[PDB]
RNA sequence: CGUAAAGCGCACGCAGGCGGUUUGUUAAGUCAGAUGUGAAAUCCCCGGGCUCAACCUGGGAACUGCAUCUGAUACUGGCAAGCUUGAGUCUCGUAGAGGGGGGUAGAAUUCCAGGUGUAGCGGUGAAAUGCGUAGAGAUCUGGAGGAAUACCGGUGGCGAAGGCGGCCCCCUGGACGAAGACUGACGCUCAGGUGCGAAAGCGUGGGGAGCAAACAGGAUUAGAUACCCUGGUAGUCCACGCCGUAAACGAUGUCGACUUGGAGGUUGUGCCCUUGAGGCGUGGCUUCCGGAGCUAACGCGUUAAGUCGACCGCCUGGGGAGUA
């Protein structure tokens, strides 16, 4: 049943009333979620999440911190998805019309990286381009083409992601995301107890997401 | 003081409703029963039971449709301050139809939909929708 | 506030039994008791206003049980305010 | 009715209002039906008559009311008898600037007396008034007297509010906790009423170190009836008795029930190799923060300003006036 080696529960006081339900914790100063009701969400989670990656993934696996940003460049980034791994700017999502040319700087000018102008200019211009470029690069890296608009959206820590979730809720999309037991959940339809920074219930469920989007309908 | 309960019951309704929890519990009483019958009957809330004899306790499992709960409104209307009686013809209606009021007449603590049927009137102890 | 003595010895010559210490008569009577005990007290002093709330406090409650009894048993009233020498 | 008009400064309580829970009975309230009555006109509905209309008129409908009779008994009221959770009583303890009375301690100030000592001290922004050669201030010793209690001391504690801080005894009120035992709705609220109620202020007598309205002097200033300085009277202290007001404020009336959380403070109490200076519970009170919800907003938020009920107080534009 369980499958979560060590991911157990996590997080101390600090403990959102509303996050009672998936609780069974109370260790040593600290809850272990409901290990024994976290995987009835893996049933719905991935389910869902597929059922829509066959009808067609577009996916945004966002999630962020310096300390599991590059961990979410993974085959989480590498299939029917895309993502976010860096500050998440604000109005990405309900002003994209506006962010749609933060796109077109990026592209034109990597398409251009090796192309274009480049070596040319000044050698100051350069490396002092290439942080325009550099910059982009994280946040809105993931964004690249989003030829199917954001579709249901994945993120690793509800409220860290306050803003992302946020506007989900806001433009529709179903936003799945993992709630550690601190974080308010309701912002999420599709919800998932258990611990969000630590260096395994994410590659866990997050490699797991990429394992069912990357496979649906051949 | 608890000078009037039937309020007290029902806002401690009303109240868990609004905290979303499961059941409620309270002193019981012959009174209290026959709303709460009525309360399940016309099925705003699943199903009351009193456990207890010397010191009975009514209790209520209440209801959640959607999200929402079920009992949208629960106000007293009659009351010790001011008691509200309405003869048959002056029977009042809740939204419109929809939803009920509770009046207890010469024939017992029956809706407005009934009472009115059982061509009478009485007291009109709450309203609910 | 009255001695452990005293007030047994009380609720001894009031109630059915010691024991049968809320009696309504058995209050009373300590109530009583302890009210006169304290017309001394207040006798001296006199501005000890704050203990006389309390005392107040005594012959009110005394006065709402007083009431009680009469309507309840109108005979065992009678009988206790003569024995407790009140109600002039 | 927190901050806009609006919670009485606080309490106790008569009348009054309201009142847990059970069974029986009553049938006043309540409800049903029946009958009579509710003048005509008017209003309204459908018609009819004046060339139309206003106007006139037929007939209904309506008069939501009142009474009599007979019924129904859930709710309310009455009568009866209970019930135990509401409310009391009892037992042992706990904390406390809760009240009243008496006793007492050290530190300082002022004063009196004396040693030493000698020309200044004191005060301000700067000054001067003032104090010192009758020896001041400074220092030391002894003594008198009044007033208040450093440190502890703490969004600490107690009280209804006012408000209550050295230490000790005596008298005394309330609160809380742990067991069970007793009473059995004895409750809540409360116009009127009664009590209490900071400071100032009044009356007779005391008492008087420091402080200080008034008043005097010295300055500042254009003026300076002030702010500053040198003095200093009532007063500030005690007893007895008046006064009855304060931004008497949480500017939030009292009681009860209900509704996510988090970190403290304080105070009981149960359990745990007491084997840790603790470990896990379970009451009373308290501070901060914060969710729903509420709010004009600020904010409040299980100590509500949320959700409900009982009773009381009070508001109805500013000024006039809390005046006549
Ligand atoms: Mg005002
Ligand atoms: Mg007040
Ligand atoms: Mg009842
Ligand atoms: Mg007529
Ligand atoms: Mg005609
Ligand atoms: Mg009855
Ligand atoms: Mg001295
Ligand atoms: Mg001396
Ligand atoms: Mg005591
Ligand atoms: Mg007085
Ligand atoms: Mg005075
Ligand atoms: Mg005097
Ligand atoms: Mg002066
Ligand atoms: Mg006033
Ligand atoms: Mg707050
Ligand atoms: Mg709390
Ligand atoms: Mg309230
Ligand atoms: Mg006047």
């Amino acid at each position: 049943m369980l499958k979560a080696g060590v991911h157990f529960g996590h997080q101390t006081r600090y403990w959102n009333p509303k996050m009672k339900p998936f609780i069974f914790g109370a260790r040593n100063k600290v809850h272990i979620i409901n290990l024994e009701k976290t995987v009835p969400m893996f049933n719905e989670a991935l389910a869902e999440l597929n059922k829509i990656a066959s009808r067609k993934g577009k996916i945004l696996f966002v999630g962020t911190k310096r300390a599991a940003s590059e961990a979410v460049k993974d085959a989480a980034l590498s299939c029917d998805q895309f993502f976010v791994n860096h500050r998440w700017l604000g109005g990405m999502l309900t002003n994209w019309k506006t962010v749609r040319q933060s796109i077109k700087r990026l592209k034109d000018l990597e398409t251009q990286s090796q192309d274009g102008t480049f070596d040319k200019l000044t050698k100051k211009e350069a490396l002092m381009r290439t942080r325009e470029l550099e910059k982009l690069e994280n946040s809105l890296g993931g964004i690249k083409d989003m030829g199917g608009l954001p579709d249901a959206l994945f993120v690793i820590d509800a409220d860290h992601e306050h803003i992302a979730i946020k506007e989900a809720n806001n433009l529709g999309i179903p936003v799945f995301a993992i709630v550690d037991t601190n974080s308010d959940p309701d912002g999420v339809d599709f919800v998932i107890p258990g611990n969000d920074d630590a260096i395994r219930a994410v590659t866990l469920y997050l490699g797991a997401v990429a394992a069912t989007v990357r496979e649906g309908r051949s | 003081s608890m000078q009037d309960p039937i309020a007290d019951m029902l806002t401690r309704i009303r109240n868990g409703q609004a905290a979303n929890k499961a059941a409620v519990t309270m002193p019981s009483s012959k009174l209290k029963v026959a709303i709460a019958n009525v309360l399940k009957e016309e099925g705003f809330i699943e199903d009351f039971k009193v456990e207890g004899d010397t010191k009975p306790e009514l209790e209520l499992t209440l209801k959640y449709f959607q999200g929402k709960a079920v009992v949208e409104s629960i106000q007293r209307v009659s009351r010790p301050g001011l008691r509200i009686y309405k003869r048959k013809d002056e029977l009042p209606k809740v939204m419109a139809g929809l939803g009920i009021a509770v009046v207890s007449t010469s024939k017992g603590v029956m809706t407005d939909r009934a009472a009115r049927q059982a061509g009478l009137g009485g007291e009109i102890i709450c309203y609910v929708a | 506030s009255l001695s452990t003595e005293a007030t047994a010895k009380i609720v001894s010559e009031f109630g059915r039994d010691a024991n049968d210490t809320g009696s309504t008569e058995v209050q009373v009577a300590l109530l009583t008791a302890q009210i006169n005990h304290l017309q001394g007290h207040f006798a001296e002093h006199k501005k000890d206003h704050h203990s006389r709330r309390g005392l107040l406090r005594m012959v009110s409650q005394r006065r709402k049980l007083l009431d009680y009894l009469k309507r309840k048993d109108v005979a065992r009233y009678t009988q206790l305010i003569e024995r407790l020498g009140l109600r002039r």
